[PDB]
């Protein structure tokens, strides 16, 4: 019930995860942008 | 620094240990405008302008427009799975 | 080794599967073959 | 039982000692036209229809099930899935 695995997979999940990470910033294209003063409101 | 409003959503996720780590980050790039600092940064691959930066399990995703550095997410691991494929 | 457990093991079985379906879809014109073709 | 064209091609990549567990599948297919899902590791897959997979050992068995129809599509080693993305 606790998995283990090796470097090579883990490599390529860091490669899945890029992609997520990149079509999760896609997600966003139409966001508006805020200045670090606006992000704190 | 610009900041997508969904970083913001993302933002409220995210545990005090990693949100003060993220702070110093731009903090940093406040003043010097470059992610250049011992920052696990990298440029993601089939796409434009796009970087990484791993912050212990969670990831923030950066554009580079031109001279603007823009976070647009931050996620945990976990999550950034369902945005694949 | 890496560890991983557990949610995050699970979502990596649902791209899995996700791939498998995917390999599925290349067939979806494929001549099906009977249990006597097949050897 | 079914088996689409690729599925051959498929299987002449697997070891031996995984062709013989999945023969035993299909046999057991050929008298009964179900699978057991007590005995074999057996998931449907979200977001298709009628799409479910066998773990048989590293590999992954993909059918289709139409109806009272059961179609063996692919089998590919864990490997060689995660290079099925566009």
């Amino acid at each position: 019930k606790k998995f283990f695995i090796s470097r090579k997979e883990y490599e390529k999940i860091e490669e899945i995860l890029d992609i997520g990470l990149a079509k999760a910033m896609e997600e966003t294209k139409d966001d508006e942008l805020l200045t670090y003063d606006e992000i704190k409101e | 620094v610009l900041f997508a409003k969904t970083f913001v959503k993302d933002l409220k996720h995210v545990p005090g240990h990693i949100r003060k780590r993220i702070k110093l980050i731009i903090e940093e790039c406040q003043n010097s405008n470059s992610l250049n600092l011992k920052l696990d940064i990298k440029k993601i691959k089939g796409y434009h302008n796009y970087y990484r930066i791993r912050v212990g399990n969670y990831s923030i995703g950066i554009e580079v427009n031109g001279d603007t550095i823009i976070f647009r997410r931050v996620l945990h691991r976990k999550s950034i799975y369902d945005y694949f494929p």
